[PDB]
């Protein structure tokens, strides 16, 4: 899945 | 000059419940950051390692990378389990400054296997075919795709511009070479040692008067521990032929006055 | 694939007997990154060796710099000894001021 990284990028999309 | 900015991540997985990820950041040949596995925060190795970014902007980038690091680790150990140890993964991400181009390359077991290019992750020709499935899944995540595109297209060159301003003193420093001669039926290897110079570009040649000795064999650039360089150049000579030889060194720091040592 | 470390040992300043200096051991071209590096004085481990951060080159192979304060003499020998999974035996390179 790469489950966590995908969850990371979804949460820290808004900051960038 | 055209600087290469690179963020280098090194992840080792020994088994389930043992891995570490350590990172270093380089601007040209000067280290700007280290981020140890056991450190929660990214450590500055220069006064100017924050570039022109604010405390607030930097703090959140740190936190973002902290979540990336934990996320990355969990996903690889999952990826391995869902399919042997030990596993080594390396990422080289950054930008080359002219305008600029960005890159994000990944190696598995010492070999380049994946890049981010344009808008998507891509396996390189010759990579193991088992990568195709997880890369397709990773590409389904538009959040990460957009986040990586922003980091490479915008954030990297922007950050590097600030680093160049804030680090000008160190980046443009000049340190002088100091040189010395030594030597190891009949044949002799003469060694011209040159140490403590910065920046890296240097010219070293064995000479007989104004004639360059084409046997001059330059070694590799070797780092000193004080952000200066070491280089040696050797010349194999027959007995007696030693007389009249000199080592000449040219370097930007010397103000046009070459070092010449006479054997 | 495993890659065998290369070792180069060199002084920071021109060697002068009885004068404090720094001895460098630069280890390159190895994989995986786990490695043990010792610097030796007359065969005995030098205790206070400082290591740079592990890094890697454009070709993906790892490198690291060890260094220590040393005062060369006519009679002391100095070496750098490396243990790595690529080699059955530890590899030792001696410092030679002439080289
Ligand atoms: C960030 O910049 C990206 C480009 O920069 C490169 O990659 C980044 C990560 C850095 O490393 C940098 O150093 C690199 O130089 C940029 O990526 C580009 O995104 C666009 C839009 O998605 C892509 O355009 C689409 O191209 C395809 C065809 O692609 C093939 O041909 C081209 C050349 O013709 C090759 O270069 C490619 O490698 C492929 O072989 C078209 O079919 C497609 O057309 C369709 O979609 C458009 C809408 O986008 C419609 O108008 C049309 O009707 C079609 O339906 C696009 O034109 C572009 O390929 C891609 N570049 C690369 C090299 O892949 C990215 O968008 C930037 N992101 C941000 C957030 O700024
Ligand atoms: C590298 O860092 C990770 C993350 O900090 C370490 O994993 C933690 O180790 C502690 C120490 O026992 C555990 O209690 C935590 O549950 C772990 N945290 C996470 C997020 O998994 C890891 O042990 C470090 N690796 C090495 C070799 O030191
Ligand atoms: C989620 O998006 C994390 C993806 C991991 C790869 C991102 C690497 C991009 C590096 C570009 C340079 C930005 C400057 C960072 C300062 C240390
Ligand atoms: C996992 O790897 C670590 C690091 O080499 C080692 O100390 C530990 O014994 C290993 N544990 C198992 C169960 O394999
Ligand atoms: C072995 C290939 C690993 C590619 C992982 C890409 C990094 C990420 O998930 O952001
Ligand atoms: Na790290």
């Amino acid at each position: 899945d790469f489950h966590h990284i995908r969850e990371k990028g979804n949460h820290w999309k808004n900051f960038l | 000059k055209n600087y290469t900015f690179r963020c280098l991540q090194m992840s080792s997985f020994a088994n389930r419940s043992w891995s570490r990820t350590d990172s270093v950041v380089w601007l040209g040949d000067l280290q700007t950051h280290r981020w140890s596995n056991d450190s929660a925060t990214i450590s500055f190795t220069k006064p100017w390692s924050q570039g022109k970014l604010s405390n607030q902007q930097w703090e959140k980038l740190q936190h973002m990378f902290q979540v990336y690091r934990v996320s990355f680790t969990r996903d690889i150990q999952e990826l391995v389990k869902m399919m042997d140890y030990p596993i080594e993964i390396q990422l080289s991400a950054g930008c080359e400054m002219y305008a600029s181009e960005s890159f994000l390359h990944v190696a598995f077991q010492g070999k380049y296997v994946v890049r981010f290019w344009g808008t998507s992750w891509q396996t390189v020709p010759g990579a193991p075919s088992w990568l195709d499935l997880p890369i397709k899944v990773l590409n389904a995540d538009q959040g990460t795709s957009a986040t990586v595109q922003m980091l490479l297209n915008d954030t990297c060159p922007l950050f590097v511009r600030g680093l160049l301003e804030a680090g000008k003193s160190d980046l443009e420093k000049q340190e002088k070479p100091v040189a010395w001669l030594s030597s190891v039926d009949g044949h002799r290897q003469l060694v011209c040692h040159v140490s403590g110079f910065y920046p890296k570009p240097v010219w070293v040649m064995w000479m007989r008067g104004d004639q360059e000795q084409q046997g001059t064999h330059r070694g590799d650039f070797l780092p000193n521990a004080d952000e200066t360089w070491y280089l040696q150049a050797t010349l194999d000579v027959e007995a007696g032929e030693e007389a009249g030889l000199a080592c000449r060194v040219k370097h930007s720091s010397l103000g046009g006055q070459d070092i010449i040592l006479y054997w | 694939i495993q890659k065998t470390p290369q070792i180069q040992v060199y002084s920071r300043h021109p060697p002068e007997n009885g004068k404090p200096n720094i001895l460098n051991c630069y280890v390159t071209q190895f994989h995986p990154p786990h490695i043990e590096i010792q610097m030796l004085k007359n065969g005995k481990k030098i205790p206070k060796v400082e290591m740079s951060d592990m890094s890697f080159s454009k070709d993906w192979s790892f490198y690291i710099l060890a260094h220590t304060e040393f005062t060369p003499t006519e009679t002391d020998t100095y070496a750098c000894r490396v243990k790595h999974a690529s080699m059955a035996e530890p590899k030792t390179v001696y410092w030679d001021r002439d080289m």
